[PDB]
RNA sequence: AGUUUAAUGUUUAAAUAUUUAACUAGUGAUGGCACAGUUGUUCUAUAUGUACCUAUAAAAAAUAGUAAAAUUAUUUUAAU
RNA sequence: AAUCUAAAUAAAUAAUAAAUUAAAAUAAAAAUUUUAAAAAAAAAAAAUUAAAAUAGGGCAAGUCCUACUCUCCUUU
């Protein structure tokens, strides 16, 4: 009647209209805000995928955004995908604006500085003409073997207008995880921005040692102490990277020779 | 050294005493294949 | 006390589910359902059955 | 010499036994392989019978081209165990001469099998033995002669009621 | 996890600490600190000095199996062999330093 | 169950059997009673359980196939040791 | 549970549309023209062709 | 920041743990070895002396018909 | 507001005479009612079944343990 039929506060449900009514409480019912920690099943909130704490959920929002920017595809699982694609349309809403307010409002959010150095360069060039829906949420078919969580393949939109991921292939992951991704043979004649591909091998440099080949050997002992089925013994885990795989790459840096 | 023979009794060999001697001028053995 | 098992042991074949599988519940059922027939039959079936014949004629 | 009695003319004959059971084991074998069937048992399928078996009764009576499909999709374990057979069994069935295409699943039954006993340690000094269960999987690929393998290349029924009329 | 199926793999090994590739002995030469010692700083102190420590059992290496030879804890983990010169030189008191008579 | 609006007789070898599994008939003095009458033909052919391949996942061959099946969540422990000291005879 | 259940009690379990719809339902599928593998609709591979134009 | 309370836990992560209140100043005391069962020890509560002090361990056939639980073989042939 | 899904996987516990009856109403007869009879007609909650453990009684035979003018040894 004169007061609202259901007074100040009551949680309707998932899948419920706004039913605007005179009230003191504040409801957004709109989420145009970029890089926002408003996780929930309401309208003005992006889907809150499950996590231990709204902090630790924010920590999952960091390493899943800084890994979509780093490599333009992340095979994310479940309610993180609808929660990530809205964070890929925000990063571009952060990378397009450009002002040094935004470049920090992403610097506060990314675990690594080289990313906020990338996101502001390729994306204004890439998405100069696209104005929304920058992330494509294509669902992979085989539900995870570890639980029936679904697996969507959120990838940024057009890469043929990119500068870092020009003609890369993502039909399969890199062989050893420190190896750069396979390239479409029709555009094999592509070179990269140096600051991207000289800082990568700076990172990929630690797995080409033997101290990591010991941490690799070792880890396979942990996963057996914690018994994880199908883990080869650390006695037959011959290294990822090796001297035979050294000779190609030092001679694949013929540019600096 | 210890082990289980195919039968099953733990047949532990006698114990010994590694003694890493340290000669002055190094020694070696050749094996032609 | 002798439960005539070998006289009922092969006749659980026409009881229903749980009685057929297990024996100490299979007998207990039939050695009751049998024990009530031959009590229904001696003292109660006639003065019912001979009333259908009277209701007919 | 042990004799096993067989009747030939209404009277029974004290025929030798070693030659009589070698006539069975060749006949029963020849009376079984000349059939359009292929029975194949996978054992120690690591799953209990309650679970594994109820996920079979969906497959009992399906073409193997369908059974190998309905298996690869469902994330269950029962459907991945049988699909391990339907690629090995038909891999052996095609040797027996059995068709690769027209082959059916006649009987796909679960067989209760070895059950380990694991110690479990409940709270407050009580123990209750968890028994890691394992089953056996009996599978009889039979051959249906006139089975028409239905064409599966149209999106299930997006071919209609989603596409406009005409 | 760019896996699409998590496991003992495709768990991105270091989603931080991007400043990889440290040449310890090379850097240890600049500091003049006994190259064998410096590398020991960067592994759990169980592994180098004579300290009480907890080892995983696979790490211990198995007896000669029918499938695999006797894989000793050393020949699979060389840089984890304790260096008892470096222990004694640093951690234990030598007869010399207290010899009074 | 199953039933496609069709009275297929039921769930075949499944729902009822899993209720009271039959006790195993033990041998007296290791004797099999009717051994001296039944033929010697291999039992694969006697009652009818005649199988072309009895693939056995309890084998060192198929250890890869077993580990292909079990769920990643099905953690198995004591891979590289055993709680009971194996060196006690 | 103050009583054990005969099969006719365990069997009523298998009649509601909860058992049936959870276990005993076949999935509708078809052959992915690109991968030739069985597939459900709305799901695709991790592969350029399967990912640009949804098979 | 490990201890007079309270919540949780209630075959529990625990045959006493999580969180928490209270308390906290020991030159006089978690602690060298020493006392042992008709008995040690006790700032004494019939408390404890190896996870119910009715000590454990060991050896008996104690008693239990004096309302405990049981006591194994159908087709019968004299009653209360 | 927060954290604590379903499903997929692994698979234990108390309890268990049975159930196709269980409901519901009414009388009962020793009892609280439960029966008998008549007459009807998936998930949460704890009203009933034993939702409880175990405390609370008092009686019987048995043993225990403590106490003092009246019973009695081994007694220092
Ligand atoms: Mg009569
Ligand atoms: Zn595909």
């Amino acid at each position: 009647g004169r007061p609202p039929p259901v007074m100040g506060h009551a949680k309707r449900m998932r899948f419920a209209g706004v039913d605007d009514n005179p009230s003191v409480t504040h409801k957004p019912w709109d989420t145009s805000e970029p890089l926002m920690a408003d996780y929930g099943w309401e309208r003005g909130k992006l889907p809150k995928f499950r996590a231990r704490s709204p902090f630790h959920r924010q920590q999952i929002a960091r390493r899943m955004v800084t890994e979509l920017i780093r490599k333009d595809y992340v095979i994310v699982g479940g309610a993180r995908a609808p929660a990530l694609r809205i964070l890929a349309d925000h990063v571009v809403e952060l990378a397009k604006a450009g002002d040094t307010d935004s470049r920090q409002q992403l610097a506060y959010f990314l675990h690594d500085p080289l990313m906020v150095d990338k996101a502001f360069d390729e994306y204004p060039r890439r998405f100069r003409d696209m104005n929304a829906k920058y992330a494509m949420m294509t669902r992979l078919k085989g539900r995870r073997r570890s639980d029936n969580v679904a697996m969507y393949f959120v990838e940024y939109k057009n890469r043929d207008m990119s500068d870092n991921h020009k003609g890369e292939d993502y039909t399969a992951g890199p062989e050893r995880f420190f190896l750069p991704p396979r390239i479409i043979e029709t555009e094999k004649g592509i070179q990269r921005p140096p600051h991207m591909q000289m800082a990568f091998d700076r990172w990929a440099s630690k797995f080409k040692t033997e101290e990591f080949h010991h941490w690799w050997r070792l880890r396979h002992a942990k996963l057996r102490y914690w018994g994880v089925r199908n883990v080869p013994h650390p006695s037959d885990v011959d290294p990822l990277w090796t001297e035979k795989e050294e000779e190609e790459w030092h001679n694949e840096m013929l540019a600096n020779t | 050294r210890r082990f289980k023979n195919e039968v099953g009794e733990i047949k532990s060999l006698p114990d010994y005493k590694v003694a890493v001697v340290e000669l002055d001028s190094p020694v070696s053995i050749v094996f032609k294949q | 006390y002798y439960r005539a098992t070998a006289e009922l042991d092969r006749l659980r074949g026409m009881l229903r589910g749980r009685a057929r599988l297990e024996r100490k519940v299979g007998l207990k059922r039939i050695t009751f359902l049998m024990r009530t027939q031959t009590r229904y039959r001696v003292e109660q079936k006639a003065h019912w059955e001979r009333a259908i014949v009277r209701k007919n004629v | 010499d042990r004799w096993a009695l067989v009747e030939e003319d209404g009277v029974m004959y004290q025929v030798n036994w070693k030659m009589y059971c070698e006539r069975l084991e060749t006949e029963l074998q020849k009376a079984q392989d000349q059939l359009p069937q292929y029975s194949f048992m996978m054992k120690a399928v690591p799953s209990a019978w309650k679970k594994l078996d109820i996920e079979l009764s969906v497959l009992r009576g399906l073409s193997v081209r369908e059974a190998m499909a309905q298996c690869k999709l469902s994330p269950r374990k029962g459907h991945m165990a049988v699909f391990r057979a339907l690629e090995v069994a038909q891999q052996g069935a095609e040797g027996k001469g059995l068709d690769k295409e027209h082959l059916r699943i006649a009987y796909i039954t679960c067989m209760p099998g070895p059950t380990d006993k694991q110690v479990d340690i409940r709270s407050r000094g009580y123990y209750a033995w968890k028994t890691k269960k394992s089953s056996h999987l009996l599978l009889t690929l039979a051959e249906d002669p006139e089975m028409v393998l239905p064409d599966r290349t149209a999106i299930p029924y997006a071919s209609l009621m989603t596409m406009k009329r005409a | 996890y760019n896996s699409f199926e998590r496991g003992w793999k495709d768990k991105t090994v270091h989603p931080l600490d991007r400043r990889g590739r440290f040449n310890l002995d090379e850097a240890a030469a600049e500091l003049q600190l006994d190259e064998a010692y410096v590398a020991s700083l960067y592994k759990p102190l169980h592994y180098t000095y004579s300290m009480k420590g907890q080892r995983y059992p696979a790490e211990q290496g198995r007896t000669s199996r029918p499938g695999s030879l006797a894989a000793s804890r050393d020949r699979m983990f060389p840089l984890y062999r304790r260096n008892y010169k470096l222990n004694r030189e640093l951690r234990v008191l030598d007869h010399r330093r207290i010899s009074t008579d | 169950f199953t039933y496609t609006q069709a009275q297929m007789y039921a769930r075949y070898r499944t729902r009822s059997r899993f209720y009271k599994r039959p006790e195993k008939m033990l041998k007296a003095y290791n004797v099999s009673p009717n051994l001296l009458r039944l033929p010697k033909v291999k039992p694969g052919l006697l009652k009818g359980i005649y199988t072309d391949e009895k693939i056995d996942l309890r084998d060192r061959e198929r250890l890869e196939l077993v580990e292909s099946i079990r769920h990643p969540k099905e953690r198995d422990f004591y891979q590289d040791h055993t709680y009971h000291n194996q060196w006690i005879a | 549970p103050k009583r054990k259940k005969n099969p006719m009690q365990l069997r009523r379990k298998t009649y509601g549309l909860h058992f049936k719809e959870r276990y005993l339902k076949l999935e509708e599928w078809y052959f992915c023209p690109l991968c030739a593998e069985p597939k459900k609709q709305g799901e695709w591979c991790r592969r350029e062709d399967c990912r640009q134009i949804k098979p």
